[PDB]
DNA sequence: TTTTTTTTT
C-alpha cells in the first residue's frame, strides 16, 4: 500500500516545471519563471528555489492535486526528488560546458572529478549532498494548513505545516556539519560520511579493501577542505495574541533554520513560517524545521494608489486627515504626530553628535482619545513598542542583567527602548510612573545610548 | 496489620529484629500490635433530654451550669448559652442564604478568668478551638479567640479571599466566634 | 407543528438552531398484502436467533393436517385423585401438557366428557381451564365467530363461561 | 489453547451481534455513523445497557476486564468494516464506558491491592500534570538498496495490550543494507500522565490525603489542568521494576484511563423554547426580568435594572482598520453600611457564568492583573476574560493597586515589560464594585464627589454609579422591617416544622413581599438570559437622533436651577454608555433593531444615576 | 557554601 516508483514522480515534477507559466504584462508572450530560476542556479546567480504548492495545486496539469497532496503528506522525501529533477534539468541546460568554480569546495570537486577521469562511478563514489549544491524550499497560502503552536500534535509529524507568530529568542549563525570527508594515511583513499540530525560518530579504521587485506592499520584523518558546512540558526517562536484561547497564556516552540533563510529575523519581529514537524532521535522530543520565513514588519516596486499621490503632490492636509479618521478634530495634533513619525537629520559636526528625532508629550482631560491615537500610531509605525507607566520597571525600559540558573552565567537582556531601536516607543499613563523609574530615560532621550556597569558586565547599547 | 494505627498512638509491638538489605540499618517486621488506649442515642437519653426540656427552669439551669467555678456573670453566661445553641439557618428560593451563627465580644480589664471561660466553652462545645489559618478549622463549630487586640469577610460572608502574586483562592467555613479583648 | 415554528423563529433572529410506545399490540393483514409478510418471515435475522439457547434454530411450524417433514406428536397426559375433610368431595384431576393446546382439543374433549356421561348429576358440574393464552392476544378479535375465554363449565344441556 | 481461541471467537461474535444487530434497539450503529462522520475514534457505551442484553458479558467485563475489552474492540473494528464509510484513522478505534459500578466505585484511599486487574471508577482533584508528549507506535522504513519497505511495531507495559517485543529501533536490513525512516508513514500517539488526590470533603481529619497516578493517551490527552474535580474510569494495574538483575518486591501502580467525566451548564427542550417565545412576546419583558432578578431584597429597583443590563452586555465593534470599541459595562455601588451591597455581589456571582470574586483588602494590583514569578503568572482579571469580576471593599484598595486597573477597564489588555518578559494579555471583562464612602458613613453636608473621594479618570471608567443612603424615615423603616420578618417566618409547603438544613412562574411568594405581581423562576431566568445574550441588534436613525440630542442636553444642563447636585462626571464615555444600554435593552426584547423605545429607557436609567436631590439634613 | 540582582510583599 505504498508507492516507490520514483521515476514516474520525477516525470510529473519535471512536467510541472516545464508547463507552469504567467502571461507577460504587455501580452507579448509567456514567462516560465521556475525554469528561469533553474537556469539562474545553473549559471550560479542563485542558491535556492522557493516553490509554492498552491501553484502546483491550481496548475492545468494531470495528477496535479495528487502531486500536491503527496508533497504535503511526505515533504521530507519529496525534497530529494525535487533536487534530483532540478539536477537533471541543470545538466540538460548546461550540456558539455562546466559551471564556474567560486569556492574551495567547487575547486576541490572540479579538480577531483577530472583526477578521477585521469555516471555509475560518480554516483557510487560521491554522495548526492556533495554532488548537488543548492537548496529547495516549499510554501503554502491556503488556510487548510494554518495552525497555531498549540495545535501541532502527533498527526503532524512528517507533514508540511504553516503558522504565524512572534520571535522571542534567536541565536547567531554557526557552522553546521553536513558531510565529513576523511583520508587514509597509508593507502590514500577517501571516506565520505553524510550527517543527519544533531550527532555523528566518526569511523576509526580504514575500510578500503587493499588496506584491510594488507593489514596496514592506516588511520583516518578528517579534512575540512572537502567537508561541507552550512549556515545554521535557532529560534524560539511564540503564539500570537489572537490565537490564544480565552483566559490563557501563549505557548512557544523551537525552530531550526538553515542556509539562505538565516539572518531574516531578530528579536521583536512577527513572522509567517512554513516548515516540517519532526522528532529528535519511546517518548520523543520535537522541533520545527523551517522551510520559509517572512517578516510582516517588512512586507523599487510601488503601488498604483501611491503613484497617484506621488504624482499629485500637496499631500500634507490629506496625510494629516488620514491619521485615525474615526477620531474627530485634533488636526494640529495629528500634524505633530505626522512630524514625529518622520523626524529630522542626524548631525555629526567635528565629532559632536546631535539627535535628529522629535519628542512629543500629550496631556489632556479624561475621555479625549489619547490612547486611541497612541494605538493607531503603534499600528502605523514599522518598528514600535507600547508600554504603560504601571506595567514597566526602569530595567524593563532600558536593559537587564539576567542570571542563568542552569549555568550560573550573567548576561544582558534588552528592554523596550532597545527593541524599538530605529523606531518609536509609546508610553501611556506617563504621570503615574515612579521617579526612580522615570529618570532612566534621561540618557536615551538626548544621547541615544544606554551604558551599564554591573556585576561582571560593562557595555554600551 | 495495615491501617491499624495513627500518629500519636501508644503501642506495644511483637516482631522480628532484622537488618535491612559491612554496615546495615535495622528495622522491625511486625507480628503483633497492642494498643495502649456521638450522633447516636438511647431511649433513656432521649427521655433525659425531654425531661430537661419539659422543666420550666431549663434555660436558667443551663446558664447556671456554665462555668460554676467562676462567680456571678449571669447575663454573660446566658449569652454564651445563646452562642452555643445558635439560630436557624435558611435558604430562600432565589438562593440567598441567611446565617444561623451568633458572635459575642468581651472587653475590659485583662483579669477575671476570661481565659478560663474560653477553655470551658472549648471543652463543652461539640467542635471547637482555643487560640490567641486558625479561622478555617471549625466547620459547624466554635472558636475562642483570646488577646483579640492583636477578617470582616470571614465574619460576614463565612469566607476569606486572596489575590496576591500567583494565587487566588477562597476558603469557606461556617462557625460561631467568642472573642476576648483587653481594650477597631 | 410548533417546533418547526420555534426553529424558524430562532433562525430568523439568528440564534443557533443547535440550542410511539403503546405497549404490546397485535396487527392484521388483508388480501394481497400477505405476500410481503411471507417474504419478511423468510428473510429477517430478527426472527432467526443468532445468540442464545436457540442459536441458528429456525421458527416452529404447527398444523392439524400433514405436510412434508412434519412429525406427528402427542401431548403428555396424567391424572390425580384428591380426598379431603371426610366430605363427599373427592376430586379427580386430568392434565394435558408439553405442547400447544390447539382449538380443536377443547372441542373434542367436550365430546369425551359428554359421551362418558359425567354430567348425569348436572348439580355437580365439571370444569375446564386453559392457560397462557394472553401471549397470543388478538387472534379472536377479527370476527364474530370467535370469543376470548379462559375457564369453562360443561353440562349436557349447556356450556358456560364468564363475561371476561 | 484452541479452546481459548474458540472462546475468544464466541465472545467477539456476541459483541459484534450486539453492535451490528439487524434492527438496532440501542442505536450504536447510528452512533458509529455519527463517529465516522465527525472523525472521532472512540465510542462511549452504557455498561447498564450491556448488562440487560448480555449480563454474563457485563459482569465478566469487570472481573476479567482485559480479555473482554480486547474482544469488544475487535468486534467494533469488524462492525466498522461492514460499513460503506472508509476507515481514515491510522490509529485503531476504541471504547469508553459509563453506568453503574457499585463495588468498584472507589477513592484514592480505598483503592487497594484487592482491585488489581479490575475495571474501576474513581473520584478526585487533579494536582499535577505533565506536558503532552509524543510516543512512537509503529515505524516504517525504506530500503534503498532493494526497493523494499520494512515495518515494525512497538509495545509497552502502560498499554492495555499484554504483548511485548524487543523494542529496538531498526537500522539495517537482514542483508545488512542500511535503512531510511519514513516520517510521513510512521505512527505516533499523544501521551500524558497526571495524579489525583482525595476530595477535601471526604478525607478524614488530621491525616494527610492520599493520591493515585494516571496515564492517558490519544484523544484523552490535553483535557485536564490542576484543580479540576474529575471522575475517571479505567483499569487498575501494577508495574514491575529492575536494577542490575536485582528486584525490590515493591512495585508501582497506575490507572490506565478509558473515560473522563468533568464534575465542575445550559439545557433546553422545545417546550422551554416555546415559553421563551411567549415571554419575549409579552408586554414588558425587561421590567418582568428586572423585578424577578433578586426578590428577597426589598427596593433597589433601578440597580436591579442596571445589573440585568450588566448580565446581558453590549456589542463590541472591530473596525476595518483593526480599531476596537469597548462592549462591556462597568457598575459601582457606594453607600452606607447594611444596605445589601455584598449580598447583590454574591447574587451576581451565582447568576453569571465565568465569574470571579475578590476584595480590595487583600489584593495587590500585581495579583489582580498579572505577576512575574522566571515566568509570567495570570491574575484574577486575566482569568475572568470574557466574564465578570466582583470586587468588594473597593475603597480599602491602595491607589498604587488602583492605577493598575485603568488599562484593563478601557482597553481590555494587560501589558507587562519587566526583566526578561514582554507580553500582552487579553483581559476583556466587566467590573462590578462595592465600596463605603470616605468618612465610613455618608456626610450630607459635603458634596457627592467629596464623599466618594476618587479621581475623575477612575470615576469616568464606570458606566453607572449608584449612591445608596440609609435614611431614617418611619414609613420606609416599617416597610423594610415587615419585609425582613416576613422572609424570616417562611417555611416550604411540604415541610415539617422540626426540620433543619444540613414551571415558569413562582407559586409561593410570601417571602418575596411583592403582593400580587408574578415572578419568574431562577432556572427560567438562567435559560432566558443564555438565549438572549446571543442576539446581535443594529442601530437605527430615530435612535441615533434621540441619543445625539439627549447627550448635548445632559452636558448642558445646569444644576443651580433645581437644587440638585451632580453625582458623576460627564465625558464622551457616557455617550457610549447610552449606546451600550440601548443595545442591552434591545437584546431582552429579542429584537434585531435598536429603537426609540430602547433609547428612552436607557436615558431614564442614566438620568437617574447622574443627578441626586440634596439630603434632608441639608434641606 | 557565598555573592549580586530585580520583583514581590
Ligand atoms: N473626539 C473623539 N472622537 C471619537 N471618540 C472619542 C473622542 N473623544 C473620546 N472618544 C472615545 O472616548 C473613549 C476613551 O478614549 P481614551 O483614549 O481612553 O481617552 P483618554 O484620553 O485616554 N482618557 P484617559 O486615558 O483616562 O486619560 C474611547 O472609546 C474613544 O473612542
Ligand atoms: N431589604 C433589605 N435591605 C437592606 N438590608 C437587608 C434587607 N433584607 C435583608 N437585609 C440584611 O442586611 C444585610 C445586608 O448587608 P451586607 O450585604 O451583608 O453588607 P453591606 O451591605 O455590603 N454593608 P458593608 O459590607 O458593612 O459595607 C444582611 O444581613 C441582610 O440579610
Ligand atoms: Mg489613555
Ligand atoms: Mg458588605
Ligand atoms: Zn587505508
Amino acid at each position: 500500500t505504498y508507492n516507490t516508483d520514483w521515476a514516474a514522480e520525477k516525470t510529473k515534477i519535471r512536467s510541472f516545471f516545464d508547463e507552469y507559466y504567467v502571461d507577460n504584462e504587455d501580452g507579448s508572450g509567456k514567462a516560465f519563471p521556475y525554469r528561469d530560476q533553474v537556469f539562474e542556479i545553473a549559471r550560479r546567480d542563485k542558491q535556492a528555489i522557493v516553490v509554492n504548492v498552491d501553484h502546483i495545486k491550481e496548475s492545468d496539469i494531470p495528477d496535479a492535486l495528487e502531486l500536491s497532496e503527496a508533497i504535503t503528506s511526505n515533504t521530507k522525501r519529496y525534497e530529494v526528488l525535487f533536487k534530483d529533477t532540478i539536477s537533471d534539468m541543470i545538466q540538460d541546460y548546461l550540456g558539455d560546458k562546466q559551471a564556474p568554480v567560486i569556492d574551495a569546495l567547487d575547486a576541490y570537486m572540479f579538480q577531483r572529478l577530472h583526477m578521477d577521469r585521469n555516471l555509475q562511478d560518480k554516483r557510487k563514489k560521491y554522495p548526492p549532498q556533495l554532488l548537488q549544491r543548492f537548496e529547495v524550499y516549499f510554501t503554502t497560502d491556503d488556510a487548510a494548513h494554518e495552525t497555531c503552536v498549540r495545535n501541532i500534535k502527533a498527526t503532524e509529524i512528517g507533514h508540511l505545516v504553516s503558522m504565524k507568530g512572534v520571535v522571542i529568542r534567536a541565536t547567531e549563525v554557526k557552522p553546521c556539519v553536513e558531510v565529513m570527508t576523511y583520508t587514509c594515511d597509508t593507502c590514500a583513499a577517501e571516506v565520505y560520511q553524510p550527517v543527519k540530525g544533531m550527532q555523528f560518530t566518526p569511523p576509526v579504521n580504514c575500510p578500503n579493501k587493499e588496506c584491510v587485506e594488507a593489514k596496514a592499520n592506516g588511520r583516518l584523518h578528517m579534512q575540512l577542505r572537502g567537508s561541507k558546512f552550512v549556515k545554521f540558526q535557532e529560534l524560539k517562536i511564540q503564539e500570537l495574541s489572537e490565537q490564544v484561547p480565552v483566559g490563557s497564556i501563549p505557548r512557544t516552540m523551537t525552530v531550526h533554520v538553515y542556509g539562505e533563510m538565516t539572518r531574516k529575523c531578530n528579536t521583536g519581529n512577527v513572522v509567517h513560517v512554513s516548515g516540517v514537524f519532526l522528532p529528535i532521535m519511546l517518548v520523543a522530543d520535537t522541533y520545527l524545521e523551517a522551510h520559509y520565513i517572512n517578516n510582516l514588519d517588512d512586507n523599487g516596486v510601488q503601488s498604483a494608489e501611491l503613484e497617484v499621490l506621488r504624482r499629485k503632490g500637496d499631500n500634507y492636509e490629506t496625510l494629516a486627515a488620514s491619521i485615525a479618521p474615526e477620531i474627530f478634530g485634533h488636526v494640529d495634533v495629528k500634524k505633530c504626530l505626522l512630524m514625529a513619525l518622520v523626524g529630522g537629520n542626524d548631525n555629526s559636526s567635528n565629532g559632536m553628535k546631535i539627535r535628529g528625532c522629535i519628542n512629543v508629550l500629550m496631556m489632556g482631560d479624561p475621555g479625549v482619545a489619547k490612547s486611541q491615537l497612541l494605538g493607531y500610531v503603534n499600528r502605523l509605525a514599522p518598528r514600535s513598542q507600547y508600554t504603560t507607566g504601571r506595567g514597566s520597571s526602569g530595567v524593563g525600559l532600558t536593559a537587564a542583567v539576567m542570571k542563568d540558573p542552569v549555568t550560573g552565567e550573567m548576561s544582558l537582556e534588552g528592554g523596550a527602548l532597545v527593541l524599538a531601536d530605529g523606531g518609536i516607543c509609546c508610553i501611556d499613563e506617563f504621570d503615574k510612573m515612579m521617579d526612580h523609574d522615570r529618570t532612566a530615560i534621561h540618557e536615551v532621550m538626548e544621547q541615544q545610548t544606554i551604558s551599564i556597569a554591573k556585576a561582571g558586565i560593562m557595555t554600551t547599547l | 496489620l495495615t491501617d491499624k494505627v495513627v500518629p500519636g498512638n501508644r503501642v506495644t509491638i511483637v516482631g522480628v529484629y532484622s537488618i535491612k538489605k559491612g554496615i546495615r540499618t535495622p528495622y522491625l517486621r511486625v507480628l503483633g500490635i497492642h494498643m495502649e488506649t456521638f450522633t447516636t442515642f438511647t431511649p433513656e437519653e432521649e427521655r433525659m433530654f425531654k425531661t430537661l426540656a419539659q422543666r420550666k427552669d431549663a434555660y436558667e439551669l443551663i446558664a447556671k451550669s456554665i462555668a460554676p467555678s467562676i462567680y456571678g456573670s449571669a447575663d454573660i453566661k446566658k449569652s454564651i448559652a445563646c452562642l452555643l445553641f445558635g439560630g436557624a439557618r435558611k435558604k430562600l428560593p432565589d438562593g440567598i442564604t441567611r446565617r444561623g451563627d451568633i458572635n459575642v465580644l468581651l472587653l475590659g480589664d485583662p483579669g477575671t478568668a476570661k481565659s478560663q471561660l474560653l477553655k470551658f466553652v472549648e471543652q463543652v462545645s461539640p467542635i471547637g478551638v482555643y487560640t490567641s489559618g486558625a479561622m478555617v478549622l471549625a466547620d459547624g463549630g466554635v472558636v475562642c479567640i483570646d488577646e483579640f487586640d492583636k477578617i470582616h469577610e470571614a465574619m460576614e460572608q463565612q469566607t476569606i479571599s486572596i489575590a496576591k502574586a500567583g494565587i487566588t483562592t477562597t476558603l469557606n467555613s461556617r462557625c460561631s466566634v467568642l472573642a476576648a479583648a483587653n481594650s477597631m | 407543528s410548533p417546533m418547526k415554528l420555534a426553529n424558524q423563529w430562532l433562525n430568523e433572529i439568528g440564534v443557533s438552531p443547535r440550542t410511539d410506545r403503546a405497549g404490546f399490540q397485535c396487527l392484521v393483514v388483508h388480501g394481497s398484502k400477505i405476500h410481503a409478510l411471507f417474504n419478511a418471515l423468510m428473510d429477517s435475522d430478527v426472527v432467526h436467533e443468532k445468540t442464545g439457547p436457540y442459536t441458528k434454530i429456525p421458527p416452529t411450524l404447527i398444523a392439524t393436517s400433514p405436510f412434508l417433514y412434519g412429525q406427528l406428536l402427542s401431548l403428555t397426559k396424567s391424572s390425580n385423585i384428591f380426598a379431603k375433610a371426610g366430605t363427599k368431595c373427592t376430586e379427580y384431576e386430568l392434565k394435558l401438557e408439553n405442547g400447544p393446546v390447539l382449538p380443536h382439543c377443547a372441542k373434542m374433549m367436550t365430546q369425551f366428557i359428554r359421551s362418558t356421561n359425567m354430567c348425569s348429576t348436572e348439580e355437580k358440574p365439571v370444569t375446564m381451564q386453559v392457560m397462557d393464552r394472553h401471549t397470543s392476544q388478538g387472534m379472536s378479535d377479527w370476527t364474530e365467530t370467535a370469543t376470548n375465554w379462559n375457564t369453562v363449565t360443561i353440562a349436557e344441556n349447556c356450556v358456560k363461561w364468564t363475561k371476561n | 489453547d484452541r479452546a481459548e481461541d474458540a472462546r475468544k471467537q464466541e465472545i467477539t461474535e456476541q459483541y459484534l451481534n450486539f453492535l451490528d444487530n439487524q434492527a438496532d434497539t440501542f442505536h450504536y450503529r447510528q452512533k458509529i455513523v455519527k463517529m465516522m462522520n465527525d472523525g472521532e475514534s472512540r465510542l462511549v457505551m452504557n455498561l447498564d445497557e450491556i448488562r440487560e442484553i448480555l449480563p454474563e458479558r457485563a459482569e465478566g467485563l469487570l472481573t476479567q476486564s482485559v480479555l473482554e475489552m480486547n474482544c469488544l474492540q475487535s468486534a467494533l473494528q469488524m462492525a466498522i468494516n461492514r460499513s460503506d464509510v472508509q476507515a481514515v484513522v491510522k490509529t485503531g478505534f476504541h471504547v469508553g464506558f459509563e453506568g453503574t459500578f457499585g463495588e468498584r466505585h472507589v477513592n484514592p484511599r480505598t483503592l487497594k491491592s484487592s482491585y488489581l486487574g479490575n475495571l474501576v471508577c474513581c473520584e478526585g482533584i487533579v494536582t499535577k500534570c505533565s506536558t503532552v508528549r509524543q510516543k512512537l507506535l509503529t515505524s516504517v522504513h525504506y530500503c534503498p538498496a532493494t526497493n523494499k519497505v520494512l515495518e515494525k511495531k512497538f509495545a509497552d507495559f502502560t498499554m492495555l495490550d499484554t504483548a511485548v517485543t524487543n523494542n529496538n529501533y531498526p537500522t539495517e536490513d537482514e542483508n545488512k543494507n542500511p535503512l531510511e525512516t519514513e516520517f510521513g508513514h510512521s505512527v505516533y500517539k499523544d501521551h500524558q500522565t497526571f495524579t489525583i488526590q482525595e476530595l477535601p470533603e471526604s478525607a478524614p481529619a488530621g491525616q494527610l490525603p492520599r493520591a493515585v497516578d494516571c496515564v492517558a493517551d490519544l484523544d484523552l490527552a490535553d483535557r485536564v489542568k490542576p484543580g479540576d474535580r474529575v471522575r475517571i474510569i479505567g483499569v487498575f494495574r501494577v508495574l514491575p521494576n529492575k536494577q542490575n538483575g536485582v528486584s525490590s518486591g515493591s512495585f508501582r501502580s497506575i490507572i490506565i484511563i478509558n473515560h473522563i467525566q468533568m464534575l465542575s451548564i445550559p439545557n433546553f427542550e422545545p417546550q422551554d423554547v416555546k415559553d421563551v417565545r411567549k415571554i419575549s412576546k409579552s408586554r414588558n419583558p425587561f421590567e418582568l426580568l428586572a423585578r424577578s432578578l433578586a426578590p428577597s431584597i426589598c427596593g433597589h429597583e433601578e440597580t436591579k435594572k442596571a445589573l440585568l443590563c450588566l448580565l446581558l452586555g453590549g456589542m463590541e465593534k472591530i473596525l476595518n482598520n483593526g480599531s476596537r470599541l469597548r462592549g462591556d459595562i462597568n457598575v459601582l455601588l457606594i453607600g452606607d453600611p447594611s444596605v445589601a451591597k455584598s449580598q447583590l455581589l454574591r447574587y451576581v456571582l451565582r447568576m453569571a457564568p465565568r465569574a470571579i470574586t475578590t476584595t480590595g483588602r487583600g489584593s495587590s494590583g500585581v495579583g489582580l492583573t498579572a505577576a512575574v514569578t522566571r515566568r509570567l503568572e495570570a491574575g484574577a482579571m486575566v482569568l475572568a476574560d470574557r466574564g465578570v469580576v466582583c470586587i468588594d471593599e473597593f475603597d480599602k484598595m491602595s491607589d498604587i493597586d488602583r492605577t493598575a486597573i485603568h488599562e484593563v477597564m478601557e482597553q481590555g489588555r494587560v501589558t507587562i515589560s519587566k526583566a526578561g518578559i514582554h507580553a500582552k494579555l487579553n483581559a476583556r471583562c466587566s467590573v462590578l464594585a462595592a465600596a463605603n464612602p470616605v468618612y465610613g458613613r455618608y456626610n450630607p453636608f459635603k458634596s457627592p464627589m467629596e464623599n466618594i473621594g476618587m479621581q475623575d479618570s477612575l470615576l469616568s471608567r464606570f458606566d453607572l454609579i449608584f449612591v445608596l443612603l440609609d435614611e431614617h424615615d418611619a414609613d420606609k423603616d416599617a416597610n423594610v422591617a415587615e419585609h425582613v420578618l416576613k422572609l424570616h417566618t417562611y417555611r416550604t409547603q411540604g415541610e415539617a416544622d422540626g426540620t433543619v438544613l444540613p414551571s415558569i412562574y413562582e407559586e409561593n411568594t410570601q417571602w418575596a413581599g411583592i403582593q400580587d405581581t408574578k415572578i419568574l423562576t431562577m432556572d427560567f431566568m438562567r435559560k432566558y438570559i443564555h438565549l438572549a445574550r446571543s442576539v446581535q441588534p443594529k442601530l437605527t436613525d430615530e435612535a441615533t437622533e434621540y441619543i445625539s440630542e439627549v447627550y448635548a442636553d445632559i452636558r448642558s444642563f445646569d444644576i443651580t436651577k433645581t437644587d440638585q447636585e451632580r453625582t458623576m462626571p460627564v465625558t464622551a464615555r457616557q455617550l457610549e454608555t447610552l449606546i451600550r444600554l440601548s443595545t442591552a435593552i434591545a437584546k431582552a426584547r429579542f429584537s434585531k433593531k435598536v429603537e426609540r423605545e430602547d433609547t428612552e429607557k436607557a436615558y431614564n436609567l442614566l438620568h437617574f444615576a447622574c443627578f441626586k436631590e440634596k439630603p434632608k439634613a441639608r434641606q
